[PDB]
RNA sequence: CUAGACGGUGGGAGAGGGUGGUGGAAUUCCCGGAGUAGCGGUGAAAUGCGCAGAUACCGGGAGGAACGCCGAUGGCGAAGGCAGCCACCUGGUCCACCCGUGACGCUGAGGCGCGAAAGCGUGGGGAGCAAACCGGAUUAGAUACCCGGGUAGUCCACGCCCUAAACGAUGCGCGCUAGGUCUCUGGCGGCUCAACCGCUGGGGGCCGAAGCUAACGCGUUAAGCGCGCCGCCUGGGGAGUA
């Protein structure tokens, strides 16, 4: 699992500013954090196909965050993903 | 020819036949009788009736054996369980106590169609 | 780390030794695996209610431990190595969820 | 009926989450190793689904039967 | 920008999923013990089993499969579907605070994925059950129903198949339109506490306003009043065939 820790830890590597919960990048990291643990769990126990469909949800709602990044800010978002590291 | 006393009396009801077995205080049978071991043939053998004279005949061969005192057990559900366990109660044998300890499984065996449709 | 409640069951027929020899071997085994000790109870003997092992009493101990979740479950199977343990079971603690009150 | 009282009522203030209460748990439990229904445990939805775990917990252990054999007949 | 949506902190319930572990009941078989003449089975029977000793009973062992009570009128899941306990890994979801982002939305042709049983391929397993099959009986006949056996299969793994009273016979989302009653799960609140009660949120049922409907019935879990998008019908058979 992810601790508080491990958690907040992301929250304040991303934060736009000091207090920062619900910024884009944040949520877009969160979301990365929790789906590449899932993508874990997945690489065994390639039979739990119902915590699949949870991924393929976590995917989703960040691939559409990041969506609304470029349109919005082209920059941040260039920006996000070099961090984060998403693409492939 | 032993000279027991106290012991055993399984009496094993079913829908076709009883047949009720008497032993000694630790389980091996002094004497055994049924719808069968008596007159009864086919059907008849099932019947209260039969499982009465079957268990006297039980108690009767059993007082040979000098028994005196038994403890009743009931295995299965049958035509006339009950009446096997009151032709004890009178053939002179002092019941000491009945008890069903009639076997069920905790689900393992599919049963034979006959006894299936249910759950 | 995770608060757990090891409880474990072992033959009721051990001598003053043979009895603080296993529980040598308990407390051995829960430091090898991080199980910090916060606490622990020791009921001793009690009449199951049905036989474990043929035998129709059993011995009591209970420990509240603080340790790395990722290894309870060895812990465990550690603790099942032994021939005189005859029952293990691992508990998350839980707050006491009060009744009639 | 089943209104001869509840399980819950006869009795006090007891940690429902507590698997080793022998004592108060066996309260529970039919003449048989059986958990009574909240029609005779007194117990709420949330509450006697509690028991249950801890009832079943307890019988592992070996503090608390499966199953008892009934005498009359 | 915050009324939608998403996030944060904090509470919570659960047979949601995956891996490993772990128990007892019962069936079958095997071993030991103890005992005779039948047991079994049916509407009656017979086949069958039993004096190479069966049947019921006690003890020991091996193996496979499933997991009473609790259990519900209950819960979970998108559906198919899912019910010992333990740990690990993991999905969804509700509530409180209103703290952060600031429309980040809805639907969704094709695609991809999931999708009971039976069935297929390789290997394993096989306790019980049981297509085919082998017998017994019933019958006018019995290629059936009933009874005794029994292979595939059912169990596991890996791969394939992709179907169905898969039902609430009620495509997805959103908004709007009396109540009453029982129920599962959370809440904060009222009486000095509690017991008791409140209303309030999510879910499951019943009855019913308005309304709808051919009728039956539906009735905030719509089949009502509306909007968006998908799929589908046009008559029946031929045919889900060529």
């Amino acid at each position: 699992p992810i601790t508080k820790e491990e958690k907040q830890k992301v929250i304040q590597e991303f934060a736009r500013f000091p207090g920062d919960t619900g910024s884009t990048e944040v949520q877009v990291a969160l979301l990365t954090l929790r789906i590449n643990r899932l993508s874990e769990h997945l690489k065994v126990h390639k039979k739990d196909h119902h915590s699949h469909r949870g991924l393929l949800m976590m995917v989703g709602q960040r691939r559409r965050l990041l969506r609304y990044l470029q349109r919005e800010d082209p920059e941040r978002y260039r920006a996000l993903i070099e961090k984060l590291g998403i693409r492939g | 020819k032993r000279q027991v006393a106290s012991g055993r009396a399984y009496i094993h009801a079913s829908y076709n036949n009883t047949i009720v077995t008497i032993t000694d205080p630790d389980g091996n049978p002094i004497t055994w009788s049924s719808g069968g071991v008596i007159g009864y043939k086919g059907s008849r053998k099932g019947t209260p009736y039969a499982a009465q004279l079957a268990a006297l005949d039980a108690a009767k061969k059993a007082m040979a054996y000098g028994m005196q005192s038994v403890d009743v057990i009931v295995r299965g559900t049958g035509a006339g369980r009950e009446q096997a366990i009151r032709a004890l109660q009178a053939s002179g044998l002092q019941v000491k106590s009945i008890v069903d300890d009639t076997p069920v499984p905790h689900n393992g065996c599919r049963p034979k169609k006959k006894f299936r449709k249910a759950s | 780390m995770r608060r757990y409640e090891v409880n474990i069951v072992l033959n009721p027929n051990l001598d003053q030794s043979q009895l603080a020899l296993e529980k040598e071997i308990i407390q051995r085994a829960l430091e090898n695996y991080g199980a910090r000790v916060e606490k622990v109870e020791e009921l001793g003997l009690r009449r199951l209610a049905y036989p474990i092992a043929k035998d129709p009493q059993g011995y009591f101990l209970w420990y509240q431990v603080e340790m790395p979740e990722d290894r309870v479950n060895d812990l465990a199977r550690e603790l099942r190595i032994r021939d005189n343990v005859r029952r293990v079971m691992v508990v998350k603690s839980q707050e006491p969820f009060l009744a009639n009150a | 009926p089943s209104r001869k009282a509840k399980v819950k009522a006869t009795l006090g203030e007891f940690d429902l989450r507590d698997y080793r209460n022998v004592e108060v748990l066996k309260r529970f439990l039919s003449e048989t190793g059986k958990i009574l229904p909240r029609r005779r445990t007194g117990l709420s939805g949330k509450e006697q689904r509690i028991l249950a775990k801890t009832i079943k917990r307890a019988r592992i252990l070996g503090l608390l039967p499966f199953t008892e054999k009934l005498v009359r007949k």
